């Protein structure tokens, strides 16, 4: 736990995030990001090793 | 022995049952729905339990 490196979501929550949909669509995070919206999880990226 | 090897995994604790359990899971990812195996790397040696 603590080696976890917050992100924009963490750092937006009870304030405004704002995001560009051309990198959203782009970097192919759109998916994760509206299910992570939608449901309120959220997955910090793990590398397979 | 190993006694990692022989230990029963506690998979869900049992509640009053009322309501019963109401598993709701936006992904569908197999490590999701029916759990990973989260491995032991002892020595270089992969090995799990």
């Amino acid at each position: 736990v603590s080696l976890i490196r917050p992100g924009a979501v963490h750092r937006a929550q009870g304030g405004y995030l704002i995001l560009d949909a051309l990198s959203l669509k782009r970097e192919g995070t759109w998916e994760a990001f509206k299910r992570a919206l939608r449901n309120g999880q959220v997955e910090p990226v793990t590398e397979p090793q | 022995l190993d006694p990692a090897q022989w230990r029963p995994n506690l998979l869900t604790s049992s509640s009053s049952g009322t309501p019963p359990p109401i598993v709701y899971e936006p992904y569908a990812t197999a490590p999701r729905l029916f759990g990973r195996l989260d491995y032991l790397v002892d020595r270089g040696v992969w090995s799990t339990n």
